[PDB]
């Protein structure tokens, strides 16, 4: 009765000092304090733990709470607690284990007074608020702490060296703050069980200290969006159960460790946006790979047939890099790879068959390289896929039936290569498919009246091959459609008199085919053309008086069978070059 | 609030 009376009294006297619109606290408001909602008590009918996680609460930091004498954890996490914290508020709090404050709308300096006040605490994070001023050096006080997480404050100054005293420290997140440029300090070499060090975003400077050797029980380091220079350490390689490592976005430089393949342990590395040079380490035995990214690098050499020992890997990406040679033939077979860019480097020979064995793969990326041969048929059935992008390569042959109506499929660039055949009526089934991207190739045939049911296609990019027969009437109704491209073609006929369908497109573009009569009234009615190219083509008769009401930046009706006169807006000399080489036009 | 402790997802 008496426990369960004094802290029914100090909880609704907190709860007075908030403000609770989601009522969130209603049960608060006949029953024992220990079965209210966010309250635990221990078996003496002590309040033990307060926790209001996501309760939409508002008001000041409600320090009554700290008159609960056995209040050992206090989580106030993601409400819309404001203000700021004076020393005076944490005055009671000296039995606290746990405080979280994150996620809330705190302003003002950390108090210099915590430690003080909180002698007992194991875990401290006050993430995600708008905190400012230093972090006090008297934090290196805490004789207990285990995780510290001050991330994504407006904190300044420097990471207090001080920092180095909290010997029990397993976690230090510290990263996204407006720290000065500064050095990581030396001391937290001290922190010898450290498992977790996030210091992104940080703006440190420098090599990463020799003293962070004696940090050998890391699981996680983050170093990312700073500016780092030197080596990646060594010694990385010998930390035992590392499982993350990551060092996007600084100024490293020199070469991979080649220790590196028997980190046994590691998950995820990215060093992405560095300076690195040398090739990708060899005999890899990352097994518990997961993800790898050295994109923007200057990397060269293979990759290593050893990476098909991660049969985890799901992410690879290694682009912007100067690799060479063939990948290996079985890479993605006995992996569930995922994401795969691969994108300017200097590869060469054939894609692997298997790369979609498992059938995970969703982006597919390899612009700019010197891939030759066919694509397989296995990628064909990969319906997993979203993204495919093989543009500027030596591919040759035909593309698989399949491969054109995948269902997922939102992006299909296959430009700047030699592939034949025609586009199957199979392309139907590719009902998420935004972009086509085919320019630059040898296809011929015509374009499939299916194409038109894609209620999705924004672009149809098919220049410079040799496709031939009218233009589907089908492709009218396609309202969303932004850029139509199928000039330097062999293609006959005429265009839809109809085209009010057409609301979306910007760019018309038909140059150097074989198409006929007169240009359509109603192109002149659509209302965002920007570019309009029908010439090199037998476009007869007179010029539609209603392309005067476009703004074009491209105008091209030159080398036509056109007859009539101009129309008077595009009558001065400047317009000219737009309707030369037509037999019976002339200006007035 | 924070961006997480993880790989970065920029891709072409
Ligand atoms: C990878 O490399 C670096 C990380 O080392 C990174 O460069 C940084 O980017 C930020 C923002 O992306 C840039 O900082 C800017 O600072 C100027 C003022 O000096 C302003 O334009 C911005 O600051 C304002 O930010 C708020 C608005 O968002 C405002 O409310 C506020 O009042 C500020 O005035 C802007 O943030 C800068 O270029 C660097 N900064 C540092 C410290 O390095 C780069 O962007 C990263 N790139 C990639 C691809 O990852
Ligand atoms: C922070 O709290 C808000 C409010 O409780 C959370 O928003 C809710 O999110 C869940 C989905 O997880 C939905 O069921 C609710 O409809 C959302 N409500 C509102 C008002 O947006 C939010 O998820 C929490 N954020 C974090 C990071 O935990
Ligand atoms: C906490 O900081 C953020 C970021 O400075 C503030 O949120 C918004 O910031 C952007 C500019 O980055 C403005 O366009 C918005 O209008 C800001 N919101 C406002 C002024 O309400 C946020 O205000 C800060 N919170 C507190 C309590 O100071
Ligand atoms: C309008 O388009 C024609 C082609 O249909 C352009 O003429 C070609 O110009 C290129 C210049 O690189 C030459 O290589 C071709 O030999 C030309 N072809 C013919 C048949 O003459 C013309 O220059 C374009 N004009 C404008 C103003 O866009
Ligand atoms: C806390 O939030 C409320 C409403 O969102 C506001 O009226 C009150 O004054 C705030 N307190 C501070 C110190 O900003
Ligand atoms: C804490 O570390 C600072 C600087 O790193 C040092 O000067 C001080 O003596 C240390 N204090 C204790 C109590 O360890
Ligand atoms: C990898 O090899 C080096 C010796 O060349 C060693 O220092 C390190 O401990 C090894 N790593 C693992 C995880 O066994």
């Amino acid at each position: 009765m008496g426990s369960l009376n004094q802290d029914a009294t100090i909880l609704r006297q907190a709860k007075l000092g908030l403000s609770d619109p989601a009522q969130s606290l209603s049960s608060w408001s006949d029953v024992t304090p220990c079965k209210w909602l966010g309250v635990s008590c221990d078996a003496t009918s002590n309040v033990v733990s307060v926790d209001l996680s996501s309760f939409m609460l508002v008001g000041p930091f409600p320090s009554i709470l700290c008159h609960l004498p056995s209040l050992h954890s206090l989580s106030l996490y993601n409400n819309s607690i404001n203000g700021s914290l004076s020393a005076d508020d944490f005055d009671t709090c000296h039995n606290l284990i746990s405080l979280d404050l994150s996620e809330n709308l705190l302003v003002g300096s950390i108090p210099k007074s915590l430690p003080f006040n909180l002698p007992n605490l194991k875990f401290l994070e006050i993430s995600g608020n708008n905190l400012s001023d230093t972090i006090p050096s008297s934090f290196g006080e805490f004789r207990k702490l285990e995780s510290l997480n001050l991330a994504g404050n407006f904190l300044s100054g420097t990471i207090p060296a001080s920092l180095g005293n909290v010997t029990t420290l397993k976690e230090l997140k510290l990263a996204y703050n407006l720290f000065s440029p500064s050095q990581i300090p030396s001391q937290l070499g001290n922190l010898t069980e450290l498992q977790v060090l996030w210091l992104a975003g940080c703006n440190l400077v420098g090599p990463i200290p020799p003293s962070l050797s004696r940090l050998t029980s890391l699981v996680n380091l983050d170093l990312t969006f700073n500016q780092l220079t030197g080596s990646i350490p060594s010694w990385i390689t010998q930390l035992k159960t590392v499982e993350q490592i990551e060092l996007f976005n600084n100024s490293f430089s020199g070469e991979l460790p080649e220790s590196m393949g028997n980190m046994t342990t590691l998950k995820r590395f990215d060093a992405s946006m560095n300076k690195l040079t040398g090739k990708i380490p060899d005999n890899l035995n990352l097994l518990n790979l997961e993800s790898l990214n050295l994109f923007e690098n200057m990397l060269e050499g293979p990759l290593p047939e050893s990476i098909t020992r991660s049969k985890t890997l799901s992410e690879l990406k290694l682009f912007n890099n100067r690799l060479t040679g063939v990948l290996p033939s079985q890479l993605g077979a006995n992996s569930p790879l995922q994401y795969v860019d691969l994108s300017y480097n200097r590869f060469s020979g054939e894609i692997p068959a298997n790369v979609c064995g498992e059938g995970k793969l969703e982006y597919l990326i390899l612009i700019d390289n010197s891939f030759s041969g066919e694509i397989s048929n296995n990628l064909g059935k990969c319906k997993s896929l979203t993204r495919v992008r093989l543009s500027n390569n030596k591919l040759s042959g035909q593309i698989p039936h399949g491969f054109w109506g995948l269902p997922r499929l939102s992006l299909l660039e296959l430009s700047d290569n030699s592939f034949t055949g025609s586009i199957p009526k199979t392309i139907i089934g590719a009902k998420n498919l935004s972009n086509l991207r085919i320019s630059k190739n040898r296809f011929s045939g015509s374009i499939p009246n299916e194409i038109g049911s894609l209620n999705g296609i924004i672009e149809i990019s098919g220049a410079e091959n040799d496709f031939s027969g009218e233009i589907p009437e089908s492709l009218v109704k396609l309202k969303q459609l932004s850029r139509l491209d199928l000039s330097k073609n062999q293609l006959s006929g005429e265009i839809p008199r109809e085209l009010r369908g057409w609301k979306n497109l910007n760019e018309l573009n038909l140059a150097n085919n074989h198409l006929s009569g007169e240009i359509p009234k109603e192109v002149g009615i659509l209302p965002v053309l920007n570019y309009l190219d029908l010439s090199s083509n037998q476009f007869s008769g007179e010029i539609p008086l209603e392309l005067q009401n476009l703004k074009l930046n491209v105008l091209n009706l030159s080398y036509n069978h056109l007859s009539g006169k101009i129309p008077p807006l595009y009558a001065n000399k400047i317009y000219a070059h737009d309707f030369i080489g037509n037999p019976g036009l002339c200006v007035d | 609030l924070v961006p997480p402790s993880g790989p970065s997802m920029r891709h072409n």
